[PDB]
RNA sequence: AGAAGGGGGCCUGACUGCGAGGCCUGCAAGCCGAGCAGGGGCGAAAGCCGGGCCUAGUGAACCGGUGGUCCCGUGUGGAAGG
RNA sequence: GAGCCCGGUGAAAUACCACCCUGGCGCGGCUGGGGGCCUAACCCUCGGAUGGGGGGACAGCGCUUGGCGGGCAGUUUGACUG
RNA sequence: ACAGCUCUCUGCGAACUCGUAAGAGGAGGUAUAGGGAGCGACGCUUGCCCGGUGCCGGAAGGUCAAGGGGAGGGGUGCAAGC
RNA sequence: GGGAACCUGGGGAACUGAAACAUCUCAGUACCCAGAGGAGAGGAAAGAGAAAUCGACUCCCUGAGUAGCGGCGAGCGAAAGG
RNA sequence: CGCGGGGUGGAGCAGCCUGGUAGCUCGUCGGGCUCAUAACCCGAAGGUCGUCGGUUCAAAUCCGGCCCCCGCAACCA
């Protein structure tokens, strides 16, 4: 309505269920649905999202403080990847196709925050404070969101999942949306 | 063929193309002849007392307007050219 | 095809109304059997005022009831009803009620549209009303000698 | 055959720009082609390579079709169309 | 996404709100095709009818679509050549 | 040409013909009738082939003109739009 | 009703030409019919066309055999402006 | 050039668009039927599901790209 009504997400418990559902065209020729990997997202979030950096057993004093809370090392190569209830989740960059204990034994893998300057500094931002959403087939849409408390200052669901419309080829015209969930879902234009 | 509030008619031709496209390749018309678009007729009775009309077709209503009169008219049998000559 | 109607017809019968139809129905049935007429702004405007020149033409049988209400209401009647106690003698026909209003205050009386069902024929107090629609109930009193 | 033939190695000059000068010739067509410039192939090199030992293996313009480029673009702009 | 569940395990976990592929039903729109009855346009009729019979949105007629169409028309049916 | 035979068309505003039409023949007729076709009194007869052609019959499918239909695309304007 | 041609409207050929011929040409000519009259039509902008322009209409001379039209054949052929 | 339909045991047909497990038919051959035969009855092996590879955990198959096949197509200087 009018703009993109944020506080439209109002009972349940701790309202933290806003969404960004919107369709478009399937696979117009080549491409499809590839939102920005861990986009900035104009939200301080507060999401103490326990992110893991499977870097090394030498980065366990600041890799933990690398924006999340708990981060192990390479002892998760054959000690933690053998079961069905035992086997975020990072990996190794550069070119190392290190997909042995994390590719079959799948939860999150592509590349780790290219920050060899430090695993946790005061100049590096976005490693445990960003989101994404690849494809979804004959049922796309859906993005991340914060809590209920946020005036016309929670305009992050109208810039990361609504501007992430740069991975759309040609063959149709995107349309129909709604920002909400666990409550309902009202729609907003562009 | 007549007209009433309308008019006689035209006798335009009938071109005949075994053409192509110009929006494809070339194109041409084999021939044409003198047609006869017989100005769409039709007749309407109606009443001022009980009159007859070979109304145009387009102007069909038109009559019905002329209908809506009442100018003190009696035994004429005709009584139409009496609406017409005072018609638009 | 806009047209005014007449003899209320089903689907479209709110007399003197406006309804669209296929030229045929009008031009052949409705129109011929004087049950409606062409949208003719003429018969349209003329009709229009055949309403306002009636709406307030009858809205006088209601307007001159408010001038008669703010008067026949309070001001009672007080009839010299020649009676005396028990079962009165000469019942109160409006030929007397109106006769003791018209032929008393020089005011319009309607010895019928008065709400009188029967002559009473006994002394007491009443408050019948002036008919029909909005009504002015004259409070009428009875007396003796 | 003192190769145009038989075999091997790299290559794509079966190029773009042009063309002095001829052959043949009624016109229009057809025919060989030195050499300059451009960037290339093979070679140590002098050099050769603008298709095929050689003559047949094809069809004026008109009309449309696809590509592109600078030009035109009906008051001007851009388009529709040349 | 956790009060209105995980679990264990598998390609994927459910209590709930959603955006939508698959697909049918539920009251409306806009349009369609059909099969019925009608009469009043159009048609035909009846000892002369302001009417009565029967046909009836059909037929007939205007425009436009495609086809059949020597019934008729204009034409074409090469040149060399003892 | 002929009587006579046969196939065939035609339900009456008949089919068919003349005519742009109105109208008229048909016929003031109504299938024991009217038109078209071939054969040609009368006697005995008239075989086989429905692949191709024509015509009669097939409320299924194939193809198909408008028109309806609008997924999708292009032109322009800052735009609502056109 | 008449009237030598002359004018306007309504209709409206073919031979020819293209060295055949069907678009095309001849040609809106011939001729037919109506009508107007000493003439007829046309006539005061819902124009023209690129000029800060022009200013009813009709006739002549140029524009110009240009622009264009065209089985881009034969051939046809303006207008503004002066 | 436009559209859009089919490769499946030897042959000629379903199946997949809802993936998930390849089945009709006829024949090949061996028994059962008489002396034998066609009518017949039964048991059988026989496909990298056209491929270059895109998806899915997994394709005969879901959607494209490709060699014929196959019908509608509209001209043709
Ligand atoms: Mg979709
Ligand atoms: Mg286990
Ligand atoms: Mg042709
Ligand atoms: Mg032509
Ligand atoms: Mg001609
Ligand atoms: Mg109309
Ligand atoms: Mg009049
Ligand atoms: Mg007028
Ligand atoms: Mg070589
Ligand atoms: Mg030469
Ligand atoms: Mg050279
Ligand atoms: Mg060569
Ligand atoms: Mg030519
Ligand atoms: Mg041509
Ligand atoms: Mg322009
Ligand atoms: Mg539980
Ligand atoms: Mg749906
Ligand atoms: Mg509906
Ligand atoms: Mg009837
Ligand atoms: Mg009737
Ligand atoms: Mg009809
Ligand atoms: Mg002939
Ligand atoms: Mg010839
Ligand atoms: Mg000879
Ligand atoms: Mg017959
Ligand atoms: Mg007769
Ligand atoms: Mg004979
Ligand atoms: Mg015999
Ligand atoms: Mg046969
Ligand atoms: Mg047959
Ligand atoms: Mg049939
Ligand atoms: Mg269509
Ligand atoms: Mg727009
Ligand atoms: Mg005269
Ligand atoms: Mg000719
Ligand atoms: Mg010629
Ligand atoms: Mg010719
Ligand atoms: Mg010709
Ligand atoms: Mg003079
Ligand atoms: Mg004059
Ligand atoms: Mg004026
Ligand atoms: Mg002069
Ligand atoms: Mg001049
Ligand atoms: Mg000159
Ligand atoms: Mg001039
Ligand atoms: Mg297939
Ligand atoms: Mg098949
Ligand atoms: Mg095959
Ligand atoms: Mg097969
Ligand atoms: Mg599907
Ligand atoms: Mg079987
Ligand atoms: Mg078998
Ligand atoms: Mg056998
Ligand atoms: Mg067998
Ligand atoms: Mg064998
Ligand atoms: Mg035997
Ligand atoms: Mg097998
Ligand atoms: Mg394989
Ligand atoms: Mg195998
Ligand atoms: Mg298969
Ligand atoms: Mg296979
Ligand atoms: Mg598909
Ligand atoms: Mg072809």
């Amino acid at each position: 309505k009018v703009y993109t009504i944020d506080e439209a997400a109002r009972t349940a418990k701790f309202d933290e269920t806003v969404e960004v559902h919107a369709k478009l065209g399937i696979d117009p020729r080549r491409s499809d649905q590839n939102v920005r990997g861990t986009v900035s997202l104009p939200h301080g979030l507060g999401k103490q999202v326990r992110v893991l950096a499977i870097a090394k057993g030498e980065k366990i004093k600041e890799a933990e403080e690398a924006g999340a809370d708990y981060v192990g090392g390479e002892e998760i190569i054959q000690k933690i990847l053998d079961a069905w209830m035992d086997f975020v989740m990072g990996a190794v960059g550069s070119k190392l196709g290190r997909i042995l204990a994390p590719r079959g034994l799948n939860p999150k893998a592509g590349t780790v925050g290219f920050n060899i300057g430090e695993i946790i500094r005061e100049i590096k931002a976005g490693r445990i404070e960003f989101r994404n959403d690849k494809t979804g087939a004959i049922h796309a849409p859906v993005g991340k969101a914060s809590f209920p408390p946020e005036k016309l200052a929670d305009n992050i669901r109208a810039f990361i999942r609504a501007l992430e419309a740069h991975k759309p080829e040609g063959a149709k015209g995107t349309f129909l949306r709604s920002v909400y969930v666990t409550t309902t879902m009202g729609p907003s234009v562009r | 063929s007549g007209k009433r509030p309308i008019v006689a008619n035209s006798i335009q031709r009938r071109g005949k193309a075994k053409r192509e496209g110009g929006v494809g390749k070339k194109t041409t018309g084999i021939s044409k002849r003198r047609q006869y678009p017989n100005l769409q007729k039709v007749r309407v009775r109606v009443a001022g007392q009980e009159i007859t009309f070979r109304v145009a077709a387009s102007h069909i209503p038109k009559v019905y307007e002329l209908v809506e009169r009442a100018k003190g008219l009696k035994l004429e049998g005709l009584s139409p050219k009496e609406i017409k000559k005072e018609l638009l | 095809m806009k047209v005014i109607l007449l003899e209320p017809l089903e689907n479209l019968g709110d007399v003197g109304q406006v309804v669209d139809v296929k030229p045929g129905y009008a031009r052949n049935y409705l129109l011929p059997r004087g049950l409606a007429v062409l949208a003719t702004e003429s018969n349209l405007k003329a009709l229009e005022a055949r309403i306002r020149a009636q709406a307030k033409r009858l809205a006088e049988r209601k307007a001159e009831a408010e001038r008669l209400k703010e008067i026949l209401e309070n001001l009672t009647l007080t009839i010299p009803v020649r009676a005396g106690e028990t079962k009165i003698y000469g019942s109160v026909t409006a030929k007397d009620i109106a006769e003791a209003l018209s032929r008393q205050h020089g005011v319009t009386i309607d010895p019928k549209r008065l709400a009188l069902e029967k002559p009473i024929k006994e002394l007491g107090e009443y408050v019948l009303t002036y008919k029909p629609h909005p009504e002015v109930p004259i409070q009428l009193k009875v007396s003796v000698v």
